[PDB]
């Protein structure tokens, strides 16, 4: 654990680079996490929302 | 615009309606700005047979 400021900040980006990703999967309220999904089911007025 | 329509179909004259007027004989953009006025015209366009 000498090394443990340098290895700290690896691991920060490493884990915020993560979280930004993993925010893809989330839906936030809409029927699907996958925009492709939402343009092959549904016309625009509805795709917009 | 100008048309004559059956009663049931009048909801069809909207922004995000489908059916057979709205997919098939006059469809309005969902960013539609106007007023859709109608109004009963049986003692004028009604025929006996």
């Amino acid at each position: 654990s000498a090394l443990g400021k340098l290895q700290d900040v690896v691991n920060q980006n490493a884990q915020a680079l993560n979280t930004l990703v993993k925010q893809l999967s989330s839906n936030f309220g809409a029927i699907s996490s996958v925009l492709n999904d939402i343009l092959s089911r549904l016309d625009p007025p509805e795709a917009e929302v | 615009d100008s048309f004559v329509i059956r009663g049931d179909e009048v909801r069809q004259i909207a922004p995000g309606q489908t059916g057979k007027i709205a997919d098939y004989n006059y469809k309005l953009p969902d960013d539609f700005t106007g007023c859709v006025i109608a109004w009963n015209s049986n003692n004028l366009d009604s025929k006996v047979g």
